[PDB]
């Protein structure tokens, strides 16, 4: 009769099926609580540990669900039996910056929030330190409330807060230099009688800081390269581009707009190549999710002029 | 045709 809908902060909203098993992804939102500006920000998604993959609307999530091992086994080469998937409410990959950009919904800007959040604590966001030094005083605001001296001036920003406002990549080594900037900076948004005190303001701030990276809003696909050398790579795919991190460190390893990079189909569906087009050089990505990061880079180059 | 086309 019911199932778990999911937001990237981990909470999760129970849900009626109409159809049942047969219930789509359209009739779901209206399931819920949910109006056509406020659908326009997101959908559902399939996720388990290793792969995501967003609904159509007139998909049937439990039957995607049932058939995961299958999906699995097309789409990676993990080990079905180790993956459980869940149903996620999270960001329309094909929504357009501009139209985001205009965001006033309260619910919308929750979702789109966790799931910034996820991405930045993550890794996945690489920033200069200056905007994760925001980010986290933003973060600081938004859990603890306004700055208060008595508890901080720094002997309460211990590893364990932190953990909580930076990325993972960063916390053992980079941000304990931070701390200072960090604190001065929630100190003025505490002291800041004109930024405002309410929760959806705050949240909405942190996503305007998360606009400008270059990897904000993608999805990521898993993948290698071969340089006997192989690279394990997420590829990511968004409204501004190709983007390949090191799925061990996170680390930037390229990315390229729209317009100054082309794509070629591999020879076998499980692998692309991208050829550089000021670089002059080529790489190859082996994935078994060529035919998807494919699609999604036609879909997404065409949402533009 | 239609329940593999994600995204």
């Amino acid at each position: 009769e019911k199932v778990r809908i999911y937001r990237m902060d981990g909470s999760y909203r129970s849900v009626e099926l109409k159809h049942g098993n047969n219930t789509t992804v359209q009739q779901i939102m209206e399931g819920m609580r949910l109006s056509q500006e406020t659908q326009q920000y997101f959908t559902i998604w399939i996720c388990s540990e290793n792969l995501s993959l967003q609904l159509k609307p007139y998909h049937k999530p439990l039957q995607h669900v049932r058939d995961w091992p299958e999906i699995l086994a097309e789409l990676t080469n993990l080990d079905p039996q180790r993956e459980t998937p869940q149903l996620f409410l999270r960001r329309d990959v094909r929504l357009p910056l501009e139209v985001e950009k205009q965001i006033e919904d309260p619910l919308a800007i929750l979702i789109l929030f966790d799931e910034a959040r996820y991405n930045l604590l993550k890794g996945f966001y690489t920033a200069p330190d200056a905007k994760l030094i925001t980010l986290a005083s933003l973060l600081l605001q938004i859990v603890y409330g306004n700055y208060e001296s008595k508890k901080h001036k720094q002997g309460f920003l211990n590893e364990e807060n932190l953990k909580s406002i930076v990325p993972v990549t960063k916390l053992k080594s980079k941000a304990p230099h931070w701390t200072n900037r960090i604190l001065h900076e929630y100190k003025n948004l505490s002291t800041s009688e004109g930024v405002s005190k309410e929760m959806h303001h705050l949240q909405r701030m942190f996503l305007q800081n998360c606009w400008e990276i270059p990897t904000y809003g993608a999805a990521f696909f898993t993948g290698q390269i071969f340089t006997h050398k192989v690279i394990p790579v997420y590829v990511g795919v968004n409204i501004k581009g190709l983007h390949l991190l090191n799925m061990e460190t996170k680390a930037l390893l390229i990315s390229l707009k729209y317009g100054c990079f082309m794509w070629q189909l591999g020879d076998t569906d499980t692998c692309f190549q991208i050829h550089s087009m000021e670089n002059k050089m080529s790489f190859i990505v082996h994935t078994k999710q060529a035919g998807l990061v494919v699609k999604l880079l036609m879909k997404l180059n065409g949402q533009l002029m | 045709s239609r329940r593999r086309d994600y995204f």
